[PDB]
């Protein structure tokens, strides 16, 4: 329903894209993009404009056999989503909401997303990796995982 | 028919209801859920041959296994009055208190939904505490139901 | 004779029908199948020899165990309404259904094709609901058939 | 009704009183804690039906397991010196030191506050040495009470 | 005397035989072979004396456990036949079929061969099919012969 | 029949060459490499040209012992299978063809492919790597394992 | 009632400054900062200033499923405490304070913080790196766990 | 009363004492063990109540259990040769050799220091030899006391 | 007497005697060796006292235990022959055959030397094959003694 | 009787020399060496000469206890032989004949060679690292494992 | 006590300089120090002066919960001894000192130290690296570790 | 005893240099030497010289309790010995005669040596090192295992 998207990126892209204005606890709607939407000297947002999330897969999806029939992979998928702020409060406010938001669907039976399962699944805190003369980024990041029984047409 | 299809565990909905008002009694939290209808088989052999001559069933029961770790104060008040009633303290008298059980789980594409339902299930030992140093408390409930009452799809 | 060899466990059509009619009964997501053909053996000692007499076999049946991971409604509801009937709920009669069972696999070369088939195999117990946290639900069924009714190559 | 809740083990204060005072008696440094309020069941099944016809329960007591770390020489002189007097040796004499128990633990949010308090427990066996090399030593107790005369929310 | 010497595994040719010809009967891939000559003891206490005054031995039988990987159609038809004959289906007859067994295996070093030969090994039950997913199948026997018919040295 | 070839890159190469057009979602049917086929500097597609698969084995095959009789091994093998294009939708939609074409032949009885099992057993995203500013290829990858009984010269 | 922090960094900070100035050993109370509020050459006390306490989230908190239900994680969280002074008698004193502090709290079931458990779970000395011919900071730390059932949006 | 504490294994000190003399009978390198005071529980149930009426304890014994790394060869003679003897093979007699045993232990601040004494410790079997390739010998004795003599604090 | 020590496991050389002739019986490849002195206890109680009023000992035997690795067919063909004779089939009579045992034990820092000799050693079952494939062969024996005829420092 | 080698390289060199031309896949029988036989610069074969296979031992060689009489080694030993050519199907053909040659003496019960077993255990392909402007060596290489019962002289 | 030291650093420095001049083996007795006591390139004794000893902890202490209680952690402790000195002997009898040492209050139930235990666990010997060439120091170590109850003030 | 010395590294270079002339394969009997006997340009022999050996302990020797007495340390040491050589049959044969030294007194009860047990654990091919065009040495090692029960003093 909600997103219905071939590839899990791009999944987490649009249910984060899919939340409420009144969800996210800041003033305005971060912004959601794919990791290789920016330069890396551009990344992160610039003064006066919204966070940004950062998107993409870090680690191996799994592929496992479900049965003897071969009709379908229990599919196994990673995922990082980082907030970049000035602001060391908002990367954290931005931590809650994005466990938040995804904490939604959490049980889903294939109803909104193409998946049984989109789960956080552990959450890091990097604040402690920005300089403190210069201004520069915050981040602080969520990590999801995500399941679901993938065809095969081994049998057609 | 119905094609067979998996099913996603934490998709499944139960609940347990005094059948004396098809009330809810208040459960939550479980991590296992075994639900297995029963019957005692006694086979037939004769000096005639050394296949088997007939089988029959007999003694039906539902057997039930939960695990669970949400702590239910009324679900142990109710299983210590016996029933129609609630109780602070054993009750020295013979009859358990009978639970209607029912589970309903969506099928993992929704393709189906599993409504299964168990009469009379009593539980002949109740866990109260369940303590582990460094850990949160997980109880085990082992009970016998008289019938299925209802197994459908729920679906539509 | 025909030269034995190495058999790949996933190559195994397993099947069920209802031997009133010969017409499939929907069942799928196999994991593990093991079929064994069995008899009591009464050995014959005396007096006269430290040395077995005599030994004779007696009380044939064929162990059915398989564990499989999609769910069959029809086939849940096939046991329950025993032999010639589907039903909703538990049934208060001593007839147990009867499944014909049929597994065909080619061998690791494709050498030779073993078709096995059992009659009349009966399950004491059916699991409904078997679920476990953050996984998809498990099942396990123990049975008995009254005889192998064919164990051949049926290649070419 | 009250929520059913999640509860953190180490939340729950164990106490021992001796019954003839109420007067605790000193014992700490437990690790695991296991208390099982249970009846045997008899089922009632005849030629009329498959079904179970009646259920009833009988021999109640309260099975109590307890894993505990600090040596206590009050509760193993209680525990020789049987009802209402301490012993530095094992008594010739047919009553068994019963021990009035209580533990007190708050859910995880504080949302209710369990006292499960049991009368009249006895422990067949009780651990004294229970040395192995380069640990601390840990002791088992196993015992049943008569039974709960308390299970309540006493929040409040 | 032969001095006594390490064996590796796989230097074991397994051999089964129908005992009306002395014909083989085509068996292969063995993983695991246990064969071992057994007798019940019977051990003479008294009285007059504290220690062991006789013991004898009776019911000997050769205990045959084999684990094997290559499915052998031959050697199942023959176990279902019965002595003398093959069959496709149980057969609704008291004699199981008999099968003599060697196994010839050289010493680590050459320094001896023994043979082990073991007459009328019979099974009480035969696996057919042994499926378990994502694996080749995998089969355990378990009978007994009446005697050891030879165990020498076979070098020379 | 459709491969028969004497490795596993070559195998999976044939497979891959062998997809009718209609089974690739893009436009034009990708074009497939052995990884060395092409120069570094020049590795992946140019514009205007169809997007290319690089597939190679990344780590070492597995040839353990099938039996006792050492007549076969039980060969486990391992390719990857790399998409290039300019297209980061193309290399996403690549992915899910190559899993959905090399999802055929899950269990062959070496029917199609020389081999019992032919399965993707993971997937890989590296489109984060692809820096942003520049045009570059996008790449992203499936793991393929591949399992057979493999002959000796044992017993010739 | 003592922080009901947002984050697990912001909750130790608001602990170690809850601490009355009775419970640190030296004469002077030390100063409590975030490891980012410092810039690298400023780090750590001058001479004539309070000893300084760097508090971080070293590496990833766990999100662990509780139950079915998804109603809760099972969150586990991970700090880092360092001590900086020029006294090496100092920063003992201090991981002796640190430790003292932060083991109140040890099951606090959600009535002081947010969690149900703070506890250090190890400590480190790093004087051995301070080169002794220059003044320079001796450091040392306390690892601290965190431990509580945090909310989800699944069941509004 | 006593504070409660726990208790370091290796500050126990056990020793065996012949009951004719209270001489010491050499014993070393113990790695585990175990006394355990232990009676028989019989309980009274009527039709009267579902509660239990009566307990009382018969049939005492003190359960102990050695696991030790040093062969004695004192222990083993005197075990062979019974009361008052010592012997270099098996005796053909009716009493069991009776073992005063002791087991002095200081808690873990030195609070206490308990002292456990069991009279006449007899043990149904003795290892004299117990080897495994590549290790020193460990061996393991289980007994019975009839009683145990003392239990008390032998500080000061 | 001589001081408790530690023991070698592979300081012990175990060997086998002919009873008829003291000839020593050709046996080596030890890997475990467990021997134990046995009684069957019974213990007197009575309505007088809740304490062991008597212990005596009774049924003699001493259990050896041997897993060895070097097959040897004296041993084997003893076995099967019975007392005083060889043969290389099984024998169909009623004497087991009866094995005197020694074995000969440096302690570790050759303090004593434990001789361990036993008398009328027999076996109920003798292992002759025993393959696992890419495994060399290993054996198990279980048998018991008629007694202890030497336990003593053979040192000097 | 082929190689009689004194160590496993030499072994293994004998072995793949002993082979006939008829056995190698190519129009030329490939030369054999050690690795250190030719210098970095010059290895692999130059154009128009035979392909060339290097044969050293990468890893530790595992020396075992093989039992407590301490007369054999249980000795594991570890080899690679490596195949250069400028032919990439060559190399491929080479592997395949080096896995087939090497897989007589699978169970040679030291009737060959000195050894149990020798084995080829994995395969490597190196085939992608070649760069694909120059004319460079193809890689590919055969892991082999091997072993036996190797003579300790402790017992003369 | 001998030390009752606030830190294990200065602990275990406190039981090196308690120990005798007798029983270290060199004419002159060690001086011990912190490692970070002495800069790097004055880091070991100059000639004409004793061997030096530096302590510190190279590893992180472990604080586990002892009980549900929280008034103690199990607390285990790391630390090494490093000898130098430009004596390749003196260093090896060092070695042996410093374990002897420490080898006192192996057990010490906080009697001489404030543990449980003080153990060596392992030692290192560090001659090979010593440049032949060059005067310039042997070097040789000592592991050891240090176990006690800590206590947490949790319930004052 | 051939040793008596005080560790491990000179123990091991007392078994080389015992070894009679004989023993050694080539014509000169190899140099003993620590590792650190030699500085590095000038490791290994010169042409017209015996071949060296060097020992040292690459590894932390072990010190594990042995029982709650603690009158001994279980002592495991680690050793390498590495034979250098300018001809790579002599490496080979120092290999074997290395071997064959130290694989007398496997199980030395500590009569030639302060060792339970002196071991070859295994062996190490360098030979691949080598670069051809230079006559530089041929390296090959035996790894050592040493073990023995090591006195503490902790009970004087």
């Amino acid at each position: 329903a909600t997103t219905s998207a071939s590839h899990h990126v791009q999944a987490i892209i649009d249910l984060l894209e899919a939340a409420p204005d009144a969800d996210w606890t800041p003033t305005q709607t971060p912004t959601v993009k794919r990791y290789w939407d920016d330069a890396q000297s551009e990344r992160g947002p610039g003064a006066d404009m919204p966070a940004i999330l950062y998107v993409w897969s870090p680690t191996t999806s799994s592929l496992d056999r479900f049965s003897m029939d071969g009709d379908v992979f229990d599919q196994n998928d990673s995922i990082e989503v980082q907030a970049w702020s000035f602001d060391e409060t908002e990367v954290e406010q931005l931590q809650g909401d994005i466990v938040q938001i995804l904490s939604e669907y959490l049980d889903d039976n294939e109803v909104q997303t193409p998946y049984s399962d989109v789960a956080p699944t552990g959450t890091n805190d990097f604040r402690e990796q920005t300089p403190a003369r210069t201004t520069g980024h915050y981040i602080m990041s969520v990590e999801v995982e995500t399941r679901g029984l993938s065809e095969t047409a081994k049998n057609a | 028919a119905t094609s067979p299809e998996g099913i996603w565990s934490n998709s499944g909905a139960l609940t347990f209801e005094d059948p004396a008002d098809d009330s809810e009694i208040l459960f939550a939290g479980v991590r296992d859920v075994t639900i297995t209808p029963a019957y005692e088989h006694a086979e037939l052999y004769t000096i005639d041959s050394t296949f088997r001559d007939e089988v029959k069933r007999y003694e039906h029961n539902v057997n039930v296994e939960i695990t669970y770790a949400k702590f239910s104060l009324e679900f142990a008040q109710e299983w210590l009055g016996g029933p129609g009633a609630t109780a602070t303290a054993s009750q020295d008298d013979s009859d358990p208190m009978k639970f209607n059980l029912e589970n309903v789980t969506p099928s993992a594409s929704g393709g189906f939904e599993r409504t299964t339902a168990v009469e009379n299930v009593v539980f002949p030992e109740l866990p109260l505490d369940s303590a582990t140093y460094g850990e949160y408390e997980e109880y085990s409930l082992t009970g016998s139901g008289r019938s299925v009452t209802n197994l459908a799809d729920t679906s539509g």
